[PDB]
């Protein structure tokens, strides 16, 4: 994963239980972004028709 | 029985393809209004001939 | 004695009867011959059994039936 | 008025044995062939398990041959192959049959534990089976010769007997024999004869069995079932669509297991007819008959003989019994669960901006959820031509649909639910707020009710389709409408963590800070002083405030004054609505206090102001906690400076005692105890060291040299406020943590010397690991235990609902404070709160009635009783309620999410069980199994024996296994002598008088005793006090009520003593009995009234007895229940919750109570 | 996941995802109890009848939802309806009395 | 929106029968046979009905009365229609 700047302090209850409040700097830098590779299939079968 | 050892068993996953979707069933009921109004549009005899 | 599971209650129930001697088979078969031929003879002694066969063959040559549905063939 | 013939809205249900002709009545054709489908054209072979003629057309409104394909031709039976062209659904309906050649026993009535054919004929099981397998001959209608009727013979015996008696003697074998037995049976004659025999001889062993059997007989007679029907002449076949052959991908077919079985049965049966027409020898046809019996049995219920296996697969084929029973213990689909449309779910987030009456919902989710509403509303306004085009629009997600969605969402509530549903608050209604994202936003204050963390917990959403559901959700399931736990009147909306740290940090006072000792006009300029940075949030300051008191009659008094308070408290006071006094906010505001604030506010201003108040409290809590800059560093945790010294001294003690063991001054075990004691004491010392330090060590100066107050340190504020953390965990952070104990439970004498702030080495951590694993394991286990407990509880209560308004009985239990040991483990005010007085109570002087008769005691009444010294109040309870088949609201109490008295029709049994069950995860002989034992009313291991009757006692006889105890009453006789084993140390004085229910020994006692000897109120008191002793010791708040309703359900059954209507020893409903004796005291017999004795049945035992059999089939063993009901021809009228839930109609409670009532009275009347 | 009206199981008519279009959430015994504790009868009925198990009620509902009428004409759940046939398939006669 | 139903609960005591009555009325509005007795805020029939309960102008008594009256309002219309059915004899 990726290390990053963290501050411990309640921020307007947005961190309420375990909840995590992250800046836009992270989503902009595309660091925590992930690439998914999905394999999709198409089957050509034989029906009595 | 399929995986998980659970009550999931093969047949429980076999979907009914013979049923019709409600999304279409509402249209089948709606078309009957459309052709009805549109048939109210023509002359009574044209409507009789077309309905026939 | 009864363990349930009818495989057993069968397997044991049949095992009582003793195997036949090579002669006993002939004895039994002879008894068969006696019985049968008895009923055949009893059939031959009935007038209606004859007259019926005649009435049937009159329908055989009349094309209302076939020779296969009456006789399987004679002693010939 | 012609009653009816065809479909109506049906009531009750009936169950009984099936006649051959009745079986045929269902059957629309006889399946004559094992074949299924043609193998090429997949059409059904005629007269087979799958058939068009007998059952139904393959495709909708079309004949098999294909002649009539038109929807017009409908009631037409085709000339080619008769198939009436009708919907394919009828192939899911129409049943069938098979005519069996040889008679066949129905395995459910052969192998049921009390074998029905067996006890009906008064014949043993092994005999009957021995007869069924052709292993022996049995007599029928023996007549007068040599032999009994039920007597069993053998080959040779039967032969000899027959040789002696040709006629006037009868014996058969096989299924035909048992059938002949059952058919020849005359029940009435047996009734007469058995009544006589009952009346003649006097022996317990005789007339016990006698009366049991006659009762059984006459019951079976009154049923309408004739014994012959236990033997199947005809075998019904289940509709094909319920056991489908339906194809799959790759041209592969999949079919149920009922086809293998049915096919087998058909095969063997037909082969039997064949063997009959071939005149086969006896042995062969016998083998075939047996095989047929086995096949049929395997079809009905498999596993009671051979466990037959499916084709090519080892796994035993599933029979009809397994089809009914289901799986997962006892779960019948309306139990385990059911899939539901118009729903969704996802990960959840915070959303503090939300009001507590609402919540966030993902856009896309709301779109897909409300899709039909969106369509209809789209074309209602005219944006879409037809429904099709509407679908195209929402599918394209055109910009115009979002507004329409905003329309359909507005006043339309949605239901939110979590995974571990325990109490009713597990599901709550909210107003949807459209949010961009895939996550569900859930209001923080409600996070307590769900027990939901933010660590990835998911929530599910359901849409209240029907109008009634919308209003139900809004007026009941709504968040704002439940602010109070149903278990106790304390608010469940209590602020959680961040917010309470905010309000705590706000109101608090440091010794010196900006604006110290100044004065301000009002909270406005106090806040204005703070925000500008001129004054500090916490400083001691006098400010003028205007507080209101509503103490006038329905009217707010206004008064002003200069209060000595802090800046923060002044700022916070702005929020506090109306008639609340300033005192409430003048304190330090801990979690408890901040809760009591909301509480008082609710018991003063009402609902709405409490709601808005709570909201504001959350908002300000978050804001000021944010501004606070509260954080946690490594230096925030302070270790005692004297720690190492305590460690070393306590470490000297161990070598002291060690040297003593070396010299032999002390034994090994005593040494162990010594060292363990010194280490424990050490831990206590370091704990109370770091506590004092971390707590008061802040030393600060005001205008002088020095002074010291409670610390402003972060971790302390967190633990002290109640936001999170506690002395226990803080102790483990700074000071050493405990001593650990090996899995055996032997506690290690080398405790963990280090802590988390310091490092733990290899050993210490390894030793901690076991504690961790046992922790997770134990907790994860107690969750399941709790679940099982709640299950038994709801099963035993359920249908108990408030029905009648007031039974009007002076009866009730005496409510005193708990007063255990030293001072007051729980007050009187809490025990009597929200309850209703049985009768008026006095002052020290009398003819002054404070609380009249029966009145709800609310906060004012209870404080009025607190003003006066009254220590004693008699209170109406649900256990003593005179109302039969339910509780009157006047008996129950006011408790609910609302402060008003309990509503008519609310189902209390359920909520009671839920209330008892929710805390059950928080419970540690004692413990949770102790609770389970209590409700099960299990007699303990080493109990105590109470005195049977009052009066002087003495020790009788001598030692054999027991030394008899002879009781001697004052007036009445003294036949009573109890045999008490003398190897148990006694208590009772040989020369003293003992009241009934005194201590004749020590140890716990079975509540059966307490009920019988000490009385009903006594036993209910014992149960409630003991279970409350278990919960309260853990810190769990549960009102006595719920426990009391469970208790009432426990004692529902009682055993009669006297006679004059029903049987002597019968255990029966005290409702039935009390209603019958109250009715028999007048009219009828002048007074014949029979005495009973209250019985105590355990919860799991009392759950067994339910009128409705459909209900019993749910949680009990299905196989037995269905039979045992079917023999008596039991008629289930519904009337309960569970049954109506299964059958799928409105619940006879809640909203539906207006239905079932207006019905129930219409029934059995004009 | 979200679902309004999807496919249905053949053996017993119940919501089942066949398209990767997900079957609805499972409403269990505990959730049912949660409804029972409140006074909501109609929410429960609509939950286990029209929204799920009723082969008629679902569609008859849908038409009303789009028509702008919120009601239900519940009928009998297909589960219990099958249970009747399974019980009656044995030597047990189960009937529905009165009116 | 209606945040708390407490006021309606004040107007009719039972609180389940509140749901029932408000339901019936909300239906009277939703399948239109009638119009609101109080200004619609864009509130759906669900909430409008509750507002009608809170104002004390709608409850079980009032509804039953109105309906009973309407039965005769129709009887008056069909008065000459059904009496023309004398062919029954
Ligand atoms: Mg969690
Ligand atoms: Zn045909
Ligand atoms: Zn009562």
């Amino acid at each position: 994963g990726q290390n990053m700047r963290v501050a411990f302090m309640p921020w307007n209850g947005y961190n309420f239980e375990d909840s995590i409040l992250v800046s836009e700097r992270v989503v902009q830098e595309d660091r925590f972004t992930t690439i998914h590779i999905q394999e999709l299939a198409c089957v050509s079968r034989d029906t009595k028709l | 029985p399929i995986g998980d050892d659970e009550d999931s068993h093969l047949g429980d996953f076999i979907e009914d393809t013979t049923l019709e979707l409600p999304l279409d069933s509402a249209t089948t009921e709606s078309l009957r209004a459309a052709t009805h109004d549109v048939l109210a549009g023509l002359t009574a005899r044209e409507a009789k001939v077309l309905r026939m | 004695g009864r363990t349930t599971d009818p495989v057993r209650m069968y397997m044991r129930e049949m095992g009582t009867v003793e195997l036949l001697t090579r002669e006993g088979e002939i004895d039994i078969a002879k008894r068969i011959e006696d019985g049968i031929n008895q009923v055949q003879c009893s059939v031959a002694e009935y007038p209606e059994a004859i007259t019926y066969l005649l009435e049937q063959y009159d329908r055989v040559e009349a094309e209302e039936a076939r020779l296969s549905d009456l006789i399987t063939g004679f002693v010939d | 008025l012609k009653a009816q013939t065809k479909t109506e809205e049906f009531d009750a249900i009936k169950i009984a044995l099936a006649s051959p002709d009745m079986i045929r009545s269902w059957s629309f054709g006889e399946v004559k062939k094992p074949e299924t489908i043609n193998y090429r054209t997949f059409k059904p072979e005629r007269d087979g398990l799958f058939c068009a003629r007998i059952f139904g057309p393959v495709k909708d409104y079309e004949c098999l041959c294909g002649k009539y394909k038109r929807l017009k031709h409908r009631g037409v039976i085709c000339e080619k192959c008769g198939v009436e062209v009708t919907q394919t659904k009828v192939r899911r309906e129409r049943m069938g049959h098979i005519e069996l050649a040889s008679p066949t026993a129905h395995i459910w009535f052969l192998k049921s534990l009390p074998s029905r054919i067996g006890l009906l004929l008064d014949m043993p099981l092994r005999d009957i089976e021995r007869v069924l397998y052709f292993e022996s001959y049995v007599v029928i209608e023996g007549g007068m010769t040599n032999l009994e009727r039920q007597q069993i013979l053998t080959e040779e015996q039967y032969l000899d007997a027959l040789e002696e008696f040709g006629d006037e003697f009868d014996a058969k074998m096989g299924a035909e024999a048992i059938q002949a037995l059952l058919k020849s049976m005359d029940l009435e004659q047996e009734c007469e004869q058995l009544r006589e025999e009952l009346n003649e001889t006097n022996s317990e062993t005789k007339r016990k069995k006698l009366t049991k059997r006659i009762k059984l007989l006459e019951a079976f007679v009154q049923s309408g079932n004739k014994p012959e029907w236990m033997i199947l002449t005809v075998l019904p076949v289940l509709p094909p669509d319920l056991r489908p052959l339906v194809p799959l991908d790759g041209g592969r077919f999949a079919t149920s297991d009922l086809n293998d079985l049915y096919r087998r049965v058909i095969n063997r049966n037909n082969r039997l007819k064949r063997l009959l027409d071939l005149a086969a020898p006896d042995i062969i046809v016998r083998n075939e008959k047996r095989m047929l019996q086995e096949a049929v049995d395997a079809l009905l219920d498999n596993g009671r003989r051979g466990r037959a296996i499916t084709g090519s697969n080892k796994r035993p084929l599933k029979s009809l019994a397994d089809m009914i029973k289901g799986k997962q213990g006892r779960f019948r689909q309306n139990l385990l669960g059911k899939r539901v449309d118009y729903s969704g779910r996802s990960v959840i987030t915070v959303g503090p901006y939300l009001r507590l009456h609402q919540c966030g919902l993902p856009k896309k989710m709301a779109l897909e959820l409300f899709k039909p509403f969106i369509y209809g509303k789209l074309e209602l306004r005219g944006l879409a031509t037809t429904i099709k085009a509407a679908k195209k629009m929402v599918e394209r997600e055109e910009a115009v649909v979002w507004d329409i969605l905003d329309e359909v969402i507005r006043e339309h509530p949605v239901l939110l639910n979590r995974a571990p549903t325990l109490h009713r608050l597990g599901i709550q209604a909210f107003e949807p707020v459209l949010i961009e994202g895939k996550a569900i936003q859930l209001h923080p204050l409600v996070c307590a009710a769900y027990n939901a963390d933010f660590d990835g917990d998911q929530m599910a959403v359901h849409v209240p389709l029907t109008l009634e559901a919308q209003l139900e959700a809004r007026a009941l399931m709504m968040s704002t409408n439940n602010i109070l736990s149903p278990a106790n009147g304390e608010p469940i909306i209590v602020p959680s963590q961040d917010v309470v740290l905010g309000l705590y940090y706000m109101t608090r006072d440091c010794v010196n800070a900006k604006g110290e000792g100044m004065v301000l006009t009002g909270p406005k300029e106090a806040e204005r002083l703070y925000r500008s940075g001129l004054a500090s949030l916490h400083a001691r300051v006098k400010v003028r405030i205007t507080e209101y008191e509503k103490d006038a009659n329905g009217e707010l008094v206004a008064k002003t004054s200069l209060k000595d308070t802090t800046v923060g408290r002044a700022i916070l006071w702005m929020i506090v609505p109306k008639g609340l006094p300033y005192s409430i906010v003048n304190q330090a505001l801990g979690k408890k206090a901040i809760s009591k604030m909301l509480n008082t506010c609710y018991r003063i201003l009402g609902l709405k102001p409490t709601v808005i108040f709570a909201d504001q409290i959350m908002y300000t809590g978050f804001a000021y906690a944010a501004r606070s800059g509260a954080s946690v560093g490594i230096d925030d945790m302070v270790i005692p400076e004297k720690k190492h010294e305590i460690i070393s001294e306590a470490e000297a003690e161990v070598a002291e005692i060690q040297e003593q063991f070396q010299s032999g001054l002390v034994t090994a075990g005593e040494r162990y105890n010594k060292v363990i004691d010194i280490w424990a004491a050490a831990n206590d010392r370091v704990s109370k060291a770091m506590m004092d330090n971390l707590q008061t060590e802040t030393v600060i100066n005001r205008d002088g040299q020095e002074e010291k107050q409670v610390s402003f340190n972060s971790i302390y504020m967190m633990a002290d406020s109640g936001a999170r953390g506690s002395a226990a965990q803080i102790r483990q952070l700074a000071g050493m943590r405990g001593l650990m104990a090996k899995p055996d439970g032997s506690i290690i004498e080398t405790p963990i010397t280090a802590n988390f702030r310091e490092g733990l080495n290899v050993l210490q951590y390894f030793i901690s690991t076991h504690g961790a694993r046992k922790g997770l394991a134990d907790t994860a286990l107690k969750t399941a235990n709790s679940g099982y407990l709640t299950r038994r509880l709801v099963d035993v209560a359920q249908d108990l609902v408030v029905t009648e308004d007031d039974c009007g009985t002076h009866e009730g239990i005496m409510m005193t404070p708990v007063i255990e040991g030293g001072d007051v483990k729980e007050p009187l005010r809490d025990r009597v709160l929200g309850r209703v007085t049985a009768e008026d109570v006095l002052k020290p002087g009398t003819a002054d009635i404070l609380v009249p008769r029966n009145t709800l005691l609310h906060e004012q009444w209870c404080d009025l009783l607190e003003e006066n010294s009254v220590d004693a109040v008699k209170v109406r309870s649900v256990v003593s309620c005179d109302t039969d088949f339910g509780v009157c609201a006047h008996c129950y109490g006011r408790d609910l999410a609302r402060g008003h008295i309990i509503n008519k029709g609310e189902a209390i049994g359920v909520i009671a069980a839920q209330s008892i069950g929710e805390p059950g995860t928080q419970l540690t002989t004692g413990g949770l199994p102790r609770v389970a034992d209590l409700f099960e009313a299990r007699r303990p291991k080493e109990p105590a024996i109470l005195a049977e009757i009052s009066g002087i006692v003495s020790f009788g006889k001598e030692t054999k296994g027991k030394r008899r105890l002879v009781i001697t009453p004052v007036d009445g006789s003294d036949p009573y002598e109890e045999m008490i084993p003398k190897w148990r140390q006694l208590n009772v004085f040989e020369g003293e008088r003992v009241e009934r229910g005194d201590v004749i020994s020590d140890g716990p006692e079975a509540p059966h005793d307490i009920l019988r000897l000490r009385g009903v109120h006594a036993v209910t008191r014992y149960i409630v006090n003991e279970v409350q002793d278990v919960y309260r010791l853990q810190g769990v708040k549960i009102n006595d009520k719920h426990i009391e309703v469970i208790v009432r359900q426990m004692l529902r059954k009682a055993t009669i003593v006297n006679a004059g209507s029903s049987d002597f020893l019968e255990g029966e409903q005290v409702e039935y009995s009390r209603v019958k004796i109250a009715n028999r005291e007048l009219e009828a017999n002048g007074k014949v009234g029979a005495t009973y004795s209250r019985d105590l049945l355990g919860i799991t035992k009392a759950s067994l007895a339910t009128e409705s059999f459909i209900s019993a089939a749910s949680f009990q063993e299905t196989t037995r229940v269905l039979t045992e009901a079917a023999v008596a021809g039991k008629r289930d009228e519904l009337r309960g919750l569970k049954e109506n839930v299964i059958v799928g109609r409105l619940i006879p409670a809640g909203t539906g109570y207006a239905y079932h009532q207006d019905r129930m009275r219409r029934r059995a009347a004009g | 996941h979200a679902r309004s009206t999807g496919s249905y199981s053949l053996v017993t008519q119940q919501p089942l995802g066949g398209k990767a279009q997900f079957g609805g959430q499972r409403f269990g015994e505990m959730e049912v109890w949660a409804l029972e504790a409140y006074g909501a009868a109609y929410t429960l009925q609509e939950m286990l009848t029209v929204k799920s198990d009723d082969v008629n009620g679902r569609t008859k509902m849908y038409k009303n939802i789009v028509d702008g009428n919120h009601q239900m004409e519940p009928g009998m759940p297909e589960s219990f309806n099958v249970l009747l046939k399974e019980i009656r398939s044995l030597g047990i006669n189960i009937e529905l009395e009165d009116e | 929106a209606r945040v708390t139903v407490q006021d309606a609960v004040e107007k009719i005591g039972n609180r389940f029968d509140l749901v029932l009555v408000a339901a019936r009325r909300a239906r009277q509005m939703q399948v239109g046979g009638k119009d609101p007795l109080v200004p619609e805020e864009n509130d759906k029939t669900t909430v409008i009905a509750l507002r009608e309960i809170e104002e004390g102008l709608i409850n079980n008594q009032i509804l039953d009365v109105r309906e009973r009256q309407e039965q005769q309002e129709q009887e008056a219309a069909e008065l000459q229609a059904v009496t023309a059915i004398a062919e029954g004899r």
